[PDB]
C-alpha cells in the first residue's frame, strides 16, 4: 500500500524560513521528491533524491525526510515562491503524489481592481447577439463582487462570472461577461460594472455611441 | 540516509544509499626494528636477578623464521586469500636478499625513508661475530628498560599466527607510523580525509609479514589496503524463494542475484563472496579483486524479472523451502508448504500470524520472526 | 536543450477511446524510464501510468484495462492510448521523464511538458467567434489605453491566444476562461498601449482553437 497525505493550507511571514510536511506509511527512509507548480505552468522539479536540489534551483530550498514524514523547508521565503508544491514517491513499482499544499506569502500589501469595461463590437451587434465584457486585474486579496447596473437600477439575471485566479504578478485577476439583446442595449442609457473590493468599491461604465473606431 | 524496497514478484529486498569505499591496490612499508636503545646496560655481568628472557623471543622467531622459509617458502618451489597469501612474493624479493636498503635505508638522518630502493620500490620505517647474546643482571638502581614491551608482542603475534598477522596491530605499526603513512598513499587527498577518519577498518583489512631477523635488526612488511574509490553509489540486494500457484503443485523460484554490487567507473562490479564486503555505518568497504563486472542492463533484473532482455540469474523447482532472509531493515518471509510462521515484539511475542506465501516485514511492525521455532531477531544488521 | 511535448486529445466522447503521444528532443526514449501523469484543472496531481524502457509497464489501480502506454522508438514518440473514456478521466495529461537513479530503480521526474486537455464530455465541438473591442475614445489616458480580443462562446478548453505575430510581447494580459451555463467557454485578452503609437502602429488578435480546426486572425 502507499498514500501520501499532505496539507493543503500553509501560511509565511516573508523572510522568514518556513515549511511543508508529506507523511504517509514508511518514508522510512523512502526515496522522495518535491515539485513545484505555479499556476498553468507544468510543475518543476525542486528538489529530488532528497535534500538534493538539481541544477539552478536556489540553495534557499532544501529537504529533510526521516521516518514517517518528509518536510520540504524553504530558508529565503519571498513571494515568488509562492505556489502549488508537490511532494511523491515510488511503491510496488509505481508512484504517488499527494495534492495538498499551497503555499502564501503573507502580508502582501493590499492593493485594489483596475477596471477596464468594453461595450458590445460591431460584428457583434451585427450578428445579432451583444456581449458586454469586464476585466478585472492586479488586484489583492483574491476575493471580490460584481455589480452588473443598467440605468442603474441593477439587473443581475444574464451574466456569467469566473471564480478569481492568481497571475505571475502574484495578485489576483477575473473578468465577467454581461449578454444581452442588442436592443436591450440601446433601449438603455447607460451600463456599469461595479466591482466590490474591501467594500472600497470601483465602477467603470459604457454606453452606445456612433464613432470611429 | 538509507533505503529500501520490496519487490513482490521476485520476493527480494534493494537496499539503496551506501557510498562503496573501495579498495584497489597495496600500500607497502617495511619497518625494520633495530634492537635498541640498550645502551643503557650496565658494564659488568652478575648471575643476580632481572629480565633478559626477550632471547627466546629473538630465537623462538628466528626458529620460523625458517619455518616460512623452509615449511612455506621452500616447499611452494576468495579475498584476500590468494592476495596476500600471493604478494608473499613481494617478501621473495626483500628476503632471499642481501641488506637491500637496510643499512643504507634509514640512516642519517631520518628514520623514514623517500622511496625503498629495489626491483621495486616501498616505504622504509623504523626505530629502537662477538654480538648478543648478553647474559647477565645486577640490582642497583632499577628503572622501566628492557622492555619496550613492543617487540616483545611482535613476535606472539607473528610465531601464534605462523609469520602471518591476519591485521595490522597497534603495535606492529604505531598509531602515527600508520596515519603518516597514509599520507604518503597514491590516489588523492579525498580518500586521506576518510581513511585516516576510518582508519580501523584498514587494520581490519590488511596483512603483515616477516622479512627477516638475523641478528641485525627484525625486518618486516606492512602491507595497507589503499581505496582508490571513495564516494560511490553502491547497493546489496536480499533474496527469498518465490513460490506460486497452487492448485496442490507448487511453482517456484529464486534470485541467485544477491548480494552486493557497486559501480565506480561506472561499470557495474557484482560482489558474491559472503565476505569482502563490510559495513560500517553509511560507507560499504568491498574488496576489489572480488568480482564479477556484468553489464549496467543487469538494472532491469530489478524491475521485470521475467525479462526476455537480460535473461536474469535465478533459480527454480516444484521444491519450495520455508525459509527467512534478512535485510538491512526489514526481513523476508517465506512460508510454505505445511509450515507455520509469524512475528513478535520484545513486549509480545506472537502478535500476528503469518500469511503462506512472501511476505515483507519493516522493523517497526515486529522483532522477534518465529519460523517453526527458530526465532530470527530482527537486526539493525545486512546480509 | 531537453523539452517535451503532448499531442493533444482535444474532445472524446463517454465510451469513448482516443490516443494521446509525447515526442520528445534532446534524449532518446527506450533509453530512460518515462510516464504519464494527469491533472484535472485546479486539483492535483495523479500519476496514471509508467513504462519501463526494457517494455515492462505498471497502471495505476484508476484505470486498468483502459489505458495502453507504449513507444515508437522510431519517430522517438511516447503513446498512451486510452479506451472506454469516462467522464471522470478529463483532465490535463502531461508526460514527464522518469530519473534512472544508479540501480534500476526509478527516481524522479525532471522535466515535463505543457500537457493537452482531454475533455470528456457528450456534447458538441464549438469553435470561437472571436469579436474584437475597441481602445476607448476618450484621451489620452497614460497616453496609453486598452484593446483586445474577446474569444466568445466556445468548446471544449484549451484556445490559444497571441498578439499580430509573436513580435507583440509586452502589455499583454490574456484571461483565464468562464464556464457558462450553456457550458460553453469564453475568453479575452488585453493590450496595454500607447495613444501615440494607435493609428499609426496596427493590432491582430491571433486565435487558435485546436479542437475545433479553427484559425482566426482579427484586427482591432
Ligand atoms: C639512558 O641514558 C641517557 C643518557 O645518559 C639518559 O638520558 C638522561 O636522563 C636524565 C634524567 O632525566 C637527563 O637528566 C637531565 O639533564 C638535564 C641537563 O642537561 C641539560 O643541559 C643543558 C643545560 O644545562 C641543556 O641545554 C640541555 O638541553 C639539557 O637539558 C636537566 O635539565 C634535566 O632536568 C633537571 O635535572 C636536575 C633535577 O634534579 C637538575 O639538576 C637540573 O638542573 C634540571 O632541572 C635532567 O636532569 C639527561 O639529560 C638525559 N641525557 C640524555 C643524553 O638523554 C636516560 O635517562 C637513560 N635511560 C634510563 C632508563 O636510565
Ligand atoms: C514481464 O515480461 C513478461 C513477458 O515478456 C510479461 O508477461 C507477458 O508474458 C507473455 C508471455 O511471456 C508475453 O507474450 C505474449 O503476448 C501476447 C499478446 O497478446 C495477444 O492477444 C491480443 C488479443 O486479442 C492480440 O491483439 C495481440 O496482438 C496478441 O497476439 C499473448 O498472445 C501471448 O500469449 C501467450 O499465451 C501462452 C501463455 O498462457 C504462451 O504459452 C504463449 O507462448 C504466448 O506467449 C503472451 O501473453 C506478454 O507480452 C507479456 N506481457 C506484455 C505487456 O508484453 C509481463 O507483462 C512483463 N511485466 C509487466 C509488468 O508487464
Amino acid at each position: 500500500e502507499l498514500a501520501l497525505i499532505q496539507p493543503a493550507s500553509v501560511s509565511v511571514s516573508p523572510g522568514q524560513t518556513a515549511s511543508i510536511t508529506c507523511s504517509g506509511d514508511k518514508l522510512g527512509d523512502k526515496y522522495a521528491s518535491w515539485y513545484q507548480q505555479k499556476p498553468g505552468q507544468s510543475p518543476v522539479l525542486v528538489i529530488y533524491q532528497d535534500s538534493e536540489r538539481p541544477s539552478g534551483i536556489p540553495e534557499r530550498f532544501s529537504g529533510s525526510n526521516s521516518g514517517n514524514t518528509a518536510t520540504l523547508t524553504i530558508s529565503g521565503t519571498q513571494a515568488m515562491d509562492e505556489a502549488d508544491y508537490y511532494c511523491q514517491a515510488w511503491d510496488s513499482s509505481t508512484a504517488v503524489f499527494g495534492g495538498g499544499t499551497t503555499l502564501t506569502v503573507l502580508g502582501q500589501p493590499k492593493a485594489a481592481p483596475s477596471v477596464t469595461l468594453f461595450p458590445p463590437s460591431s460584428e457583434e451587434l451585427q450578428a445579432n447577439k451583444a456581449t458586454l465584457v469586464c476585466l478585472i486585474s492586479d488586484f489583492y486579496p483574491g476575493a471580490v463582487t460584481v455589480a452588473w447596473k443598467a440605468d442603474s437600477s441593477p439587473v443581475k439575471a444574464g451574466v456569467e462570472t469566473t471564480t478569481p485566479s492568481k497571475q505571475s504578478n502574484n495578485k489576483y485577476a477575473a473578468s465577467s461577461y454581461l449578454s444581452l439583446t442588442p436592443e436591450q442595449w440601446k433601449s438603455h442609457r447607460s451600463y456599469s460594472c461595479q466591482v466590490t473590493h474591501e467594500g472600497s468599491t470601483v465602477e467603470k461604465t459604457v454606453a452606445p455611441t456612433e464613432c470611429s473606431m | 540516509g538509507l533505503k529500501e524496497s520490496y519487490l513482490e514478484e521476485s520476493c527480494s529486498t534493494i537496499t539503496e544509499g551506501y557510498l562503496s569505499v573501495l579498495r584497489t591496490g597495496w600500500y607497502t612499508n617495511v619497518f625494520t626494528l633495530e634492537v635498541g636503545d640498550v645502551e643503557n646496560l650496565t658494564c659488568t655481568d652478575g648471575p643476580s636477578l632481572i629480565k633478559t628472557e626477550l632471547d627466546l623471543t629473538k630465537s623462538a622467531l628466528r626458529e620460523l623464521k625458517t619455518v616460512s622459509a623452509d615449511q612455506l617458502a621452500r616447499e611452494e618451489q576468495t579475498a584476500a586469500a590468494v592476495t596476500a597469501g600471493i604478494a608473499i612474493a613481494k617478501t621473495i624479493r626483500l628476503e632471499s636478499e642481501v641488506n637491500a636498503i637496510k643499512g643504507a635505508l634509514k640512516t642519517t638522518n631520518e628514520a623514514v625513508s623517500t622511496l625503498g630502493n629495489g626491483v621495486r620500490v616501498l616505504a622504509t620505517a623504523v626505530r629502537e661475530n662477538k654480538n648478543k647474546c648478553d647474559i647477565a643482571d645486577l640490582k642497583m638502581a632499577v628503572s622501566f628498560s628492557q622492555f619496550n614491551r613492543r617487540f616483545l608482542n611482535v613476535v606472539r603475534q607473528f610465531s601464534d599466527n605462523a609469520g602471518i598477522t591476519p591485521a595490522i596491530s597497534l603495535d606492529l605499526m604505531t598509531d602515527a607510523e600508520l596515519a603518516r603513512a597514509v599520507s604518503y598513499m597514491p590516489t588523492s587527498a579525498g580518500q586521506i580525509k576518510l581513511m585516516l577518519e576510518n582508519r580501523a577498518m584498514v587494520r581490519r583489512k590488511g596483512f603483515g609479514i616477516l622479512i627477516g631477523v638475523y641478528g641485525s635488526s627484525v625486518i618486516y612488511m606492512v602491507q595497507l589496503p589503499i581505496f582508490g574509490v571513495i564516494d560511490t553509489p553502491c547497493w546489496i540486494i536480499k533474496a527469498a524463494p518465490s513460490c506460486s500457484e497452487k492448485d496442490g503443485n507448487y511453482a517456484c523460484l529464486l534470485r541467485e542475484d544477491q548480494g552486493w554490487y557497486c559501480k565506480n567507473a561506472g561499470s557495474t562490479v557484482y560482489y558474491p563472496n559472503d565476505k569482502d564486503c563490510e559495513t560500517r555505518g553509511d560507507h560499504v568497504f568491498c574488496d576489489t579483486a572480488a568480482g564479477i563486472n556484468v553489464a549496467e542492463q543487469s538494472r532491469e533484473c530489478n524491475i521485470n524479472i521475467s525479462t526476455t532482455n537480460y535473461p536474469c540469474k535465478v533459480s527454480t523447482g516444484r521444491h519450495p523451502i520455508s525459509m527467512v532472509a534478512l535485510s538491512p531493515l526489514g526481513a523476508l518471509v517465506a512460508c510454505y508448504k505445511g509450515v507455520s510462521c509469524s512475528i513478535g515484539s520484545n513486549r509480545v511475542g506472537i502478535i500476528k500470524q503469518l500469511p503462506k506465501g512472501c511476505s515483507y516485514i519493516t522493523n517497526q511492525d515486529a522483532d522477534t520472526v518465529t519460523i517453526d521455532n527458530t526465532v530470527y531477531q530482527l537486526s539493525k544488521v545486512e546480509g | 536543450e531537453v523539452q517535451l511535448l503532448e499531442s493533444g486529445g482535444g474532445l472524446v466522447q463517454p465510451g469513448g477511446s482516443r490516443r494521446l503521444s509525447c515526442a520528445a528532443s534532446g534524449f532518446t526514449v527506450s533509453s530512460s524510464y518515462m510516464s504519464w501523469v494527469r491533472q484535472t484543472p485546479g486539483k492535483g496531481l495523479e500519476w496514471i501510468s509508467v513504462f519501463y524502457s526494457g517494455g515492462t509497464t505498471y497502471y495505476a489501480d484508476a484505470v486498468k484495462g483502459r489505458f495502453s502506454i507504449s513507444m515508437d522508438t522510431s519517430k522517438n514518440t511516447l503513446h498512451l492510448q486510452m479506451n472506454s473514456l469516462r467522464v471522470e478521466d478529463t483532465a490535463i495529461y502531461y508526460c514527464a521523464r522518469v530519473l534512472s537513479r544508479a540501480s534500476g530503480m526509478p527516481d524522479a521526474f525532471d522535466i515535463w511538458g505543457p500537457g493537452t486537455m482531454v475533455t470528456v464530455s457528450s456534447a458538441s465541438t464549438k469553435g470561437p467567434s472571436v469579436f474584437p473591442l475597441a481602445p476607448s475614445s476618450a484621451a489620452t489616458s497614460g497616453g496609453t489605453a486598452a484593446l483586445g480580443c474577446l474569444v466568445k462562446d466556445y468548446f471544449p478548453e484549451p484556445v490559444t491566444v497571441s498578439w499580430n505575430s509573436g513580435a507583440l510581447t509586452s502589455g499583454v494580459h490574456t484571461f483565464p476562461a468562464v464556464l457558462q451555463s450553456s457550458g460553453l467557454y469564453s475568453l479575452s485578452s488585453v493590450v496595454t498601449v500607447p495613444s501615440s503609437s494607435l493609428g499609426t502602429q496596427t493590432y491582430i488578435c491571433n486565435v487558435n482553437h485546436k479542437p475545433s480546426n479553427t484559425k482566426v486572425d482579427k484586427k482591432v
